[PDB]
């Protein structure tokens, strides 16, 4: 057991609003999600999308070359 | 607290049986 | 070394990003060193004074509370944070030095990990 | 010393029993006698037009028969043996220069 | 406390083990929704077993009757189509949930000490899932069932000395036939029970040290009971999973599969497009990248060797990707690589997909090769980044 | 004086709860049970 | 009104019956409403909407 | 009784069709990619081959069929069938009708399946709203808590 | 002590659970060979599962192929005659060992407090064994199998209102057909795994208080570790059981069975003699002693009710029959009665076997009616037999 | 008779071989049990009670 | 220097067991 020194105040679940917090400070939530994860989203989407488009470009050139 | 609870839980059991098994038509 | 922030600018960006992430939770870098990871950290922690370990435990409870609440520290509290003020590395290094000295002379370890 | 000698005698049986039971289960998964009794037959065939491939059945092994044109024979004789992954000549694999009879099962998998 | 009288019934010997392991077990309070996929995997296993036991009441494991009995379930059995689609799509859902479960562990370094045994037990579980799902896919005895079995059972031929002997013993004959289907059905009923037992050991191993948390720090200062806090949290994921599963079962029941399995098996003709289920595609692409049969099988084994050797690599003492920006970038590159490998597996073996698959397979193995040296370099970070 | 010691020694009837996730109902309101 | 209302939040046996009854009636109403919208969206395509239904020769 | 078979066995079917076997049509719309569309296009897609393409004797050109050479002839010609409802039996009308019949034959449970899907996805969405409320209600006491500690940095 | 270093590996967390529950579990030192049948029953269950899994690799659950697949097992697969005889005779050995295990518990009153839950879990196991073995006997689809399944599924017709609908639901139609045989196969693969779980809970319940001993007294003063003392004592029983099993497998493989099951099932003509396996004969006898449909089924249920109510009767505080001459004498009469009932079940229903079966059934139920009376009267033994 | 039981000759050879071998194992099993238990069965126990 | 002898001794046992379980006398 860890020795702990702390004071905790808690409110009853039936004395507070339950769902309205979902759509509170929404602009801040979106800004935090975008600004912290845009590098992570870039590192996942770019290799997948870039490789996919290169394959389609390769297939289109190969298909046209074999035509008469 | 004992007879009333027994009656209430028996009613719930009977309601559950009619809900799981639907004996509509067998009520003849 | 390339990990030197003063010599290498890439390390400067690495240190800045880690400091910013730690500062949001009020955590020091030495608070990420958990005693269950290995017995050397546990031995080093047990040798530290009580006031340091109590303060480490309170920063960890504050951070776990913030993480649970989907919250960060207030900017006023973020200004006074010292993410890279050390309290464990020197003691950890000494514990490792003592462990190696025991091994070099053929002595039994002072502690071993339980086979899970 | 005598006790270890006596205990080893019964250990002989225990190892043999374990080996027998394990092996009996393993060999039970091998090919049955009714399967092995259907592994050798013969089938006759006819002729096909040039430039085509007909697949015949033997015992789960399709057989590829191709009537190769004279141009196909020149194309199959103008290759370096050294570059081949399996060094082999065209002549040693064919009796009639027109009829190639091979089993149509990929050697990979 | 002298226990002379009987207190709460959950503390009696009849249910003390369930109380301490399911109800009152302490859990880190900051666990995110990414920690609810272990319970979802257990529910997917229960769905697979329950539907499978009732499907086996109508399925005949004979080559002359296997395909027709599956069609008998879909057409004649009252409620048969639902059981079949909940079992066919259930295997895909099981793999989706487990794939997310694995990548959660990779992101947060959940495999690290002191939970190395939890990761190792999971890898064995993943092997059991792969074997179980594959032999089950042969049961309908369609075109992809037959030709799927012809390949995998031939993998043993990579062994030089006894490779052909193992292939024939695995087949029960000289080809894939009723002997193979009958033995695959028995193994497909047994392996899910072994998978249940492996999951129990998996959960027991984790409960020795508790769960890791998104911060990856010591969590003893802020632990709460599993019930009701993480029961209701997991219940949200269960209902959201049920909507996703229902979309496939009732509106897209055949898009996750291939139409060629609706053609009865033909040992003479071969489909021009022989591919496994989508969840075996990344492994399939790695196999096809190596231009050698022996090398390809070794590469598949090396994948599981790299997974097993991951927890035991000497590393830095920081766990979470939230504080490891370089390892965080590596993780997202690995996730994109795994998706790239799966898409390449569906592509025919031709340019440019051959080269792409080889680069993708190389990048996948680089993650496990670069991770250990990141830890060795990262061990010197606290000395370098002073106050 | 440490904050925990000050809190223990000084009961405070004007307690403020974290409201990022949940906003409280006005004090003196009937329960939503 | 108040008689059933006070019994529902006071006795779990009554509340369980209330849950069972709600599941019975709620599912039937949804099943009826879904079928009505299904019939409205598929006018003329039913089996009994076939004009030659009953004359094979 | 099942629908009658036109041939005694597969070998008899191939011998009567030039070596090609007409596949069973019970699941054809499910056994091909884009099955409903592919069958309709294949039935109504018999046309002259492109320039430079010659078709061997006994086969017919169809671009939708892989390879382009099909052993089935154009069977859906105008007035090939007499409809009892009097609708004109054009090539497209008969092609649309037979694919509709083939679609039902492959998926006879679709209407029951679709009705179950709409009802239960709607009911599960309602339960999802309650599940979110139930989780947030139980966790509200933890999320709104005020923690007081002595540490600063 | 401070566990700073690693002592014996058995005390490490990897094997601590196995060490405390198997190697070092405290066991009364005076346990006789009658306490070795629990491990024998566990070994029999493992033998049945292993042989059954490999037999399911060759068996076809179809009425047109079930009989021939068993004959194909005997004649074609190498060593298949051994697997089939091991499985068929293994079910008889399982019942022989479990019947001796139950009677040890009756003689030494091992059902008494504090081991009531152990006995109750054993009764559930016994029901699982009966259902498992019965549906397995239907799988070969012989004359015995068909007419055996016809009446057991017909037992549900004893219920007045819904009895017929349960019979048709169990059949999957209007007669015992391929639907009945196919669903019996699925349940026969699943119930053995449920038996494994029930036996583990059975074992866990017993370990709460420890095993009873031949003297029936408190044994905490003379307990020894299970390994190696009761391991080497159990090993003697295992080898002795193997000799017993080998005699039946290799020299009398068909003595414990009826030749009628070697005739393919004929729904048209019933055999002149129609009896279950020998281990079901005592239940057969009680069923046929009641001249009523509902009464016969009620008596069968009353057998398991009496076995379940045995531990809860207000009994005296003395357990072992070695100190209870009246109870000891009644036990030997009950054993002779159970032997008589099995012999009666093998006899046709006619005089004098109808009267004998009725009397034997009454004597069997009298044992469970007199035992509580013995306890209440025996309570005053210490107050009447004074020094 | 042969057609009904074509494996009988192999079955009988197996039975004689393995029943004989297991009988040797039973004799060794008894020695092993009595060797491990001899320290318990020959022990002398001195207690204080009389009646 | 007894770990090496332990490895060699156990290697002989592993070889002896391998020739015992699998008996490839008709293959050598
Ligand atoms: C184009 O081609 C291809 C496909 O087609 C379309 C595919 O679909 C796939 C996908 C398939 C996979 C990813 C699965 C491959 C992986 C594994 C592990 C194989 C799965 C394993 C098996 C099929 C083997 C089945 C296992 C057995 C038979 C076990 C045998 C052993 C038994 C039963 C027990 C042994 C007995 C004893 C030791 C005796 C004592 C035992 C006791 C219990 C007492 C690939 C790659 C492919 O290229
Ligand atoms: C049938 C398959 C599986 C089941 C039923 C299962 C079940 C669980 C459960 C219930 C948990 C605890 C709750 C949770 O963290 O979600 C867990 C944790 C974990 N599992 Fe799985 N699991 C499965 C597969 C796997 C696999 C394949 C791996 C790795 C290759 C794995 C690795 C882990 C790890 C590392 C943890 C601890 C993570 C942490 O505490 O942060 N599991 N598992
Ligand atoms: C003991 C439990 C199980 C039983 C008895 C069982 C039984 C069956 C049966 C009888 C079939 C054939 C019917 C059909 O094709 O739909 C089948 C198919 C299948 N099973 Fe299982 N199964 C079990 C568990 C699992 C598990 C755990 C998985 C996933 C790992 C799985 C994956 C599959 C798959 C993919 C198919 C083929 C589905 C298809 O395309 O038709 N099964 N199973
Ligand atoms: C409206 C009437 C018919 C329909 C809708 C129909 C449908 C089909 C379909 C869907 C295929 C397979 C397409 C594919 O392989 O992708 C096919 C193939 C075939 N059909 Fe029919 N069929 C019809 C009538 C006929 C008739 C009357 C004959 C012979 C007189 C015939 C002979 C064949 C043959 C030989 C093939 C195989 C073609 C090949 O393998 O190249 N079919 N048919
Ligand atoms: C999961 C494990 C098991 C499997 C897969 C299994 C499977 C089978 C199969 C396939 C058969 C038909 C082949 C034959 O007739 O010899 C069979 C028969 C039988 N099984 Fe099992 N079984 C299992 C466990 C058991 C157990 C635990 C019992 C005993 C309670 C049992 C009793 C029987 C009996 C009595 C027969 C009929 C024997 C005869 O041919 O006369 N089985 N089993
Ligand atoms: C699957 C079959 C069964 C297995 C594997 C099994 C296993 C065991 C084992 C290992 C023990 C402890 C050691 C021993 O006393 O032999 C035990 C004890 C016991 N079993 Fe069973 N058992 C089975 C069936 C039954 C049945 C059918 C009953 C009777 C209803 C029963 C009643 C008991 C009792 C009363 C004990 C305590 C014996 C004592 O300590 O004196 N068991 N069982
Ligand atoms: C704090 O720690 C805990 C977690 O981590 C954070 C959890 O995630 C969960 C929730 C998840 C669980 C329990 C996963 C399910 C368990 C396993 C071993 C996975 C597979 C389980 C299956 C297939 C169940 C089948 C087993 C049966 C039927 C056994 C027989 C028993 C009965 C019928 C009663 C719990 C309770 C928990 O406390
Ligand atoms: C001549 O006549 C007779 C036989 O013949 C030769 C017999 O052999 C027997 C032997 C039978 C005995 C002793 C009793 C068997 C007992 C039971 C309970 C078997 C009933 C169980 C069945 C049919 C299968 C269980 C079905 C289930 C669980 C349904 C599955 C459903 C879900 C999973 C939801 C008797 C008495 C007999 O008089
Ligand atoms: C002092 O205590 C002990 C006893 O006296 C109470 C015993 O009598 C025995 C000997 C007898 C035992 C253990 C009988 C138990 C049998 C059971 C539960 C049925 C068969 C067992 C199976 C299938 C094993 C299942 C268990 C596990 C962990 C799954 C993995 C196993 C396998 C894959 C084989 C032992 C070891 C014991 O210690
Ligand atoms: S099976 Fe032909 S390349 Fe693999």
């Amino acid at each position: 057991p860890v020795k702990l020194k702390a004071v905790v105040y808690a409110l009853s679940p039936f004395q507070q609003k339950i769902m309205t917090g979902l759509w509170k400070d929404l602009p801040e939530k979106i800004h935090h999600k975008v600004s912290e994860n845009w590098i992570s989203a870039t590192l996942l989407v770019t290799p997948v999308v870039g490789t996919y488009w290169y394959a389609q470009y390769f297939k289109e050139q190969e298909k046209l070359e074999h035509r008469f | 607290i004992d007879i009333q609870a027994a009656a209430g839980w028996g009613i719930a059991a009977a309601a559950g049986a009619i809900w799981v098994v639907q004996p509509f038509g067998w009520i003849k | 070394r390339l990990v030197d922030p003063r010599k290498n600018f890439l390390a400067r960006m690495h240190m800045k990003s880690v400091s910013n992430r730690l500062r949001r939770y009020g955590l020091r870098y030495d608070d990420l060193y958990d005693p269950l990871y290995d017995l050397d950290i546990k031995e080093a922690l047990n040798r530290l004074p009580r006031e340091i370990v109590d303060a480490r435990n309170q920063r960890l409870m504050r951070a776990m509370d913030l993480s649970m609440k989907h919250e960060y520290l207030p900017d006023n509290l973020q200004a006074v944070q010292t993410p890279f003020r050390s309290y464990l590395q020197d003691m950890l290094a000494l514990v490792k030095r003592e462990r190696a000295e025991r091994e070099a002379l053929g002595a039994l370890p002072l502690y071993q990990r339980t086979i899970p | 010393a005598f006790a270890y000698f006596v205990l080893s005698g019964g250990r002989f049986v225990y190892a043999s029993v374990l080996r027998l039971l394990v092996l009996k289960l393993i060999v039970s998964m091998s090919a049955s006698k009714d399967v092995l009794a259907l592994a050798s037959l013969e089938v006759d065939l006819g002729s096909i037009e040039p430039g085509t491939t007909v697949t015949v059945k033997w015992r789960g092994k399709p057989v590829f028969i191709r009537r190769r044109t004279e141009d196909d024979i020149k194309l199959a004789n103008s290759v370096d043996v050294g570059s081949l992954r399996d060094p082999q000549e065209d002549s040693v694999r064919v009796k009639n220069p027109e009829w190639l009879v091979v089993v149509g099962v990929c050697t990979h998998l | 406390t002298i226990r002379n009288q009987r207190f709460s019934l959950l503390k009696q010997p009849i249910s003390s083990t369930l109380n301490q392991h399911l109800v009152d077990y302490p859990t880190p309070s900051n666990l995110s929704y990414w920690w609810g996929f272990g319970s979802l995997a257990g529910i997917c296993l229960v769905i697979q077993i329950v539907t499978g036991v009732f499907l086996a009441m109508h399925y005949t494991p004979h080559v002359d009757l296997a395909f027709n009995s599956v069609e008998h379930i879909m057409r004649d059995v009252e409620g048969g189509w639902l059981l079949r689609y909940m079992h066919a799509n259930g295997a895909s859902m099981f793999f989706i949930v487990v794939y997310l479960h694995i990548f959660r562990g990779l992101y947060y370094a959940s495999y690290s000490s002191p939970r190395e045994f939890v990761w190792c037990l999971g890898v064995v579980i993943f092997l059991l899932m792969i074997v179980t799902a594959f032999i089950g896919y042969v049961l309908p005895w369609g075109q992809m069932s037959f030709w799927g079995a012809t390949v995998i059972t031939s993998l043993a031929s990579a062994i030089p000395v006894v490779g052909d002997t193992i292939v024939t013993w695995l087949w029960g004959g000289f080809s894939v036939d009723n002997a193979t289907l009958n033995r695959f059905f028995s193994l497909h009923y047994l392996l899910p029970f072994i998978l249940v037992g492996a999951s129990l050991l998996h959960l027991a191993a984790l409960h020795q040290y508790g769960s890791n948390n998104p911060l990856g720090v010591h969590s003893e200062m802020d632990k709460i009971a599993f019930y009701p806090y993480f029961y209701v949290k997991d219940l949200v994921g269960w209902v959201a999973f049920a909507i996703f599963f229902s979309i496939w079962i009732f509106y897209a029941p055949n898009v996750l599969g291939h139409p060629d399995n609706y053609i009865p098996a033909n040992p003479m003709s071969t489909p021009p497009h022989i591919v496994p289920e989508w969840y075996f595609l990344p492994i399939y692409a790695i196999l096809r990248s190596i231009p050698d049969k022996a090398g390809g099988v070794a590469a598949i084994a090396l994948v599981f060797i790299c997974l097993l050797a991951l927890p035991f690599f000497k590393s830095m003492y920081v766990r979470s990707s939230s504080f490891r920006p370089i390892y965080q970038g590596m993780f997202w590159l690995l996730l994109a690589d795994c998706l790239l490998l799966g898409w390449i597996g569906c592509q025919p073996v031709e340019a440019p997909f051959v080269t792409i698959g080889q680069i993708s397979s190389l990048v996948f193995f680089l993650f496990f090769a670069i991770t250990p040296i990141l830890g060795r370099v990262g061990r010197g970070i606290p000395n370098s980044y002073t106050d | 004086v440490p904050a925990t010691v000050e809190a223990v020694k000084t009961p405070n009837s004007k307690i403020v709860y974290d409201d990022h996730n949940h906003e409280r109902y006005p004090p003196g309101d009937p329960s939503k049970r | 009104f108040e008689g059933f209302y006070k019994l529902i939040m006071r006795r779990n046996s009554v509340y369980v019956t209330f849950i069972i009854a709600g599941a019975f009636f709620g599912e039937r109403a949804v099943d009826y409403g879904v079928h009505k919208l299904w019939e409205r969206n598929n006018v003329g395509k039913r089996y009994e909407d076939i004009s030659v239904l009953g004359q094979r020769p | 009784d099942r629908l009658p078979e036109p041939y005694s066995n597969e070998s008899a079917a191939r011998f009567a069709n030039g070596g090609a076997y007409p596949p069973d049509l019970s699941l054809v719309t499910k056994a091909r990619h884009n099955g409903q569309n592919y069958v309709f296009a294949l039935l109504t897609g018999y046309r002259d081959p492109p320039a430079g393409i010659s078709i061997r004797e006994g086969l017919h050109y169809n671009p939708y069929f892989p390879g382009g050479a099909i052993a089935m002839p154009k069977m859906l010609n105008d007035e090939a069938v007499e409809y009892e409802d009097g609708t004109p039996a054009t090539e497209a009308q008969m092609g649309k009708d037979v694919v509709s019949f083939l679609s039902w034959a492959a998926e006879p449970e679709m209407e029951e399946r679709k009705l179950m899907g709409f009802k239960w996805i709607f009911l599960l969405s309602l339960a999802l709203l309650q599940a979110a409320y139930y989780r947030r209600l139980k966790w509200s006491v933890l999320k709104s808590r005020k923690l007081v500690l002595d540490v600063v940095n």
